[PDB]
RNA sequence: AGGCGGCCCCCUGGACGAAGACUGACGCUCAGGUGCGAAAGCGUGGGGAGCAAACAGGAUUAGAUACCCUGGUAGUCCACGCCGUAAACGAUGUCGACUUGGAGGUUGUGCCCUUGAGGCGUGGCUUCCGGAGCUAACGCGUUAAGUCGACCGCCUGGGGA
């Protein structure tokens, strides 16, 4: 949310197969869940949510 | 996504979960979302008309 | 029956045997009203029957029975377009009937002398259920069960 | 053939077909079958017996090996991906967790125009 | 306003919550005039996943230059212009003044021991019910389709067009 770097509660915003949960089920401000996506799409590259479980 | 075999438990208690793990999202129900092609005013309006439809 | 639920006839108990079940196989070999040569026809066969059986006369008759009896039958859906089967359980009341009532029709389709030697045949035959009639419940044994999942 | 006792049946249930696949842990497919494989033609291809009789031909000639897990794959709606997994239950196979494995596009292709029928 | 939604920096720009100074009518409207301007397409240099006109193939049909199915060109993505039109609608010109109500939301902000997510004011926008009123009705109805002030815009049967 507030930050990319606390990936543990980003997880819970996280289906198991990495694709973002809506946060309507989750709640959270409709601004609070922006900031889960900018700290994950981008900070991807960061490896903080993984993609799934594939490889 | 893995899933996995553990010991003693029978395919059938889990034939619940198989469709209710991808169920989550749908994979040819999103796949519905690429076969053909379709104009961005539909899903504006299929938003408008999904939206529409979501006011109990 | 869409608004008014129905029932069924008591016929009469067999003046001979004293059997309502029974009764319903004379009524279902029973035409035209001709209870007078009726039950004629169903008392003459297990006099033969009951030569050819060994093991009893009127217990001989249900053996073949069991045989034809329609455990599953096929109630049509129709709804959408495509001819549904939603197959049911049938109450063996009616079961019965269609037991009894498919075995008649059977001895009609015979070369032999009569139906005292085409009715006689076809219950020995059904005790051991080789007969037209047990053949019959067969076809219906997979009607339901090919479309079991789309019951 | 030379036991591997952990296999992989990704089950593909097309809405026309459910077609199923065995392979092992590094992915190299195993074995591999299919509902509109197995009978089924037209319409009875999509059915979920259809997908039940695809795993029953697909169940087999995959412990050839000596198959004695496999992880399974989950695909799409369709009458399949819930017969097929009832068929592969018959064998008395285990499996511990289900995991969705659906491709989640983030607005990625134009989507399609519906049917004008 | 069209139109604007994955993430970060520059800049912008607009917008509203609390006091304190500043100047004093320095205001509203605008012919002409001036900028912008949804989508497609085209011109020109690239790019190029989806695809999908046109156009090819397979099906229905009596017939199907279509719907059903495989392709499919353009184009859709980065750079310069043009074209400046559309159900660009809340079918609701612009600015300032007055007016029962009802009920929510969101967004400032004081107050109140938050004595607890609460209670009590002070603004903004907006959501649903509706007095009056008024309407051909339909309904609108304190964001007025009820009561006033200025400017601009516009219509005079149908078709032809």
């Amino acid at each position: 949310e507030i930050d990319y770097k606390d990936i543990a509660t980003l997880k819970n915003y996280i289906t198991e197969s990495g694709k973002i949960v809506p946060s309507r089920i989750t709640g959270t401000r409709a601004k609070y869940q922006r900031q889960l996506a900018r700290a994950i799409k981008r900070a991807r590259y960061l490896s903080l949510l993984p993609y799934t479980d594939r490889h | 996504p893995v899933i996995k075999v553990r010991e003693n438990e029978p395919f059938d208690v889990a034939l619940r979960r198989f469709k209710r793990s991808c169920e989550k999202a749908g994979v040819l129900a999103e796949v519905r979302r690429r076969e053909f092609y379709e104009k961005p005013t539909t899903e504006r309006k299929r938003a408008k008309a999904s939206a529409v439809k979501r006011h109990a | 029956p869409r608004r008014r639920v129905i029932g069924q006839r008591k016929i009469l108990p067999d003046p001979k045997f004293g059997s309502e079940l029974l009764a319903k196989f004379v009524n279902i070999l029973m035409v035209d009203g001709k209870k007078s040569t009726a039950e004629s026809i169903v008392y003459s066969a297990l006099e033969t029957l009951a030569q050819r059986s060994g093991k009893s006369e009127l217990e001989a008759f249900e053996v073949a029975l069991e045989n034809v009896r329609p455990t599953v039958e096929v109630k049509s859906r129709r709804v959408g377009g495509s001819t549904y089967q939603v197959p049911v359980e049938v109450r063996p009341v009616r079961r019965n009937a269609l037991a009894m009532r498919w075995i008649v029709e059977a001895a009609r389709k015979r070369g032999d002398k009569s139906m005292a030697l085409r009715l006689a045949n076809e219950l020995s035959d059904a005790a051991e259920n080789k007969g037209t009639a047990v053949k019959k419940r067969e076809d219906v044994h997979r009607m339901a069960e090919a479309n079991k999942a789309f019951a | 053939r030379k036991q591997v006792s952990d296999g992989v049946a990704h089950i593909h249930a097309s809405f026309n077909n459910t077609i199923v696949t065995i392979t092992d842990r590094q992915g190299n497919a195993l074995g591999w079958a299919t509902a509109g494989g197995s009978g089924f033609r037209g319409s009875r291809k999509s059915t979920p017996f259809a997908a039940q009789v695809a795993a029953e031909r697909c169940a087999d000639a995959v412990k050839e090996y000596g198959i004695k897990n496999l992880e399974v794959m989950v695909k799409g709606p369709g009458p399949g991906r819930e017969s097929t997994i009832r068929a592969l239950n018959a064998a008395g196979f285990r499996i511990t967790n289900i995991t969705d494995v659906t491709p989640i596009p983030h607005n990625g292709c134009r989507p399609p125009k519906k049917r004008r029928v």
